[PDB]
């Protein structure tokens, strides 16, 4: 695969959906293996990566760790904007200088 | 009963509106917001006369 888990930390999430959002990333990151290429994002009117990891990285299990603890440090606040997050999300995966 | 009319459309305003938790809104929340001034108007004329 080639990932990218688009996270909406908006306003309305806040509460038990955003503990159901960061359990169910913990869970879909736990089914990458060591071939596939995973980044997280976060959208509020503005996109943003939620870790330090600025493109697609390697899901294995150091970087996968780093993500799941960037989800689990993640607040809900804002309002929402589809269209500044799916340009990041397809930003994301036209790069091409990096491993993948 | 033209200022009738103009209350029970505020108080449809009123109750048009949904609440999100952390400064989110929905999209006809701003639509809703910027028919303020319609009725603040309406209501500040009726005053005067
Ligand atoms: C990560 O956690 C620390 C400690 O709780 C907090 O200060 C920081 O704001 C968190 N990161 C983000 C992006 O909120
Ligand atoms: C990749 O490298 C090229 C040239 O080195 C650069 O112009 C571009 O901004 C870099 N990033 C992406 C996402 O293409
Ligand atoms: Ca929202």
């Amino acid at each position: 695969k080639d990932m990218l888990i688009l996270v909406d930390v908006s306003g309305s999430v806040s509460g038990l959906t955003l503990k159901l959002i960061r359990t169910s990333v913990s869970e879909m990151l736990e089914t990458l293996s060591d071939d596939d290429f995973v980044n997280v994002a976060s959208f509020n009117s503005n996109a943003q990566d939620v870790s330090c990891f600025q493109h697609l990285v390697q899901a294995n299990v150091r970087n996968k760790k780093v993500l799941k603890d960037a989800v689990n440090n993640i607040t809900a606040k804002g309002i929402t904007d589809y269209k500044k997050g799916f340009s990041f999300a397809f930003e994301q995966l036209l790069n091409y200088n990096v491993s993948r | 009963y033209m200022i009738l009319a103009t209350i029970i459309a505020n108080c449809i305003v009123l109750a048009l509106e949904q609440h999100l938790p952390d400064g989110d809104k929905t999209p006809m929340s701003e639509r809703l917001d910027d028919t303020e001034p319609y009725f603040i108007g309406i209501f500040c004329f009726e005053a005067g006369i």
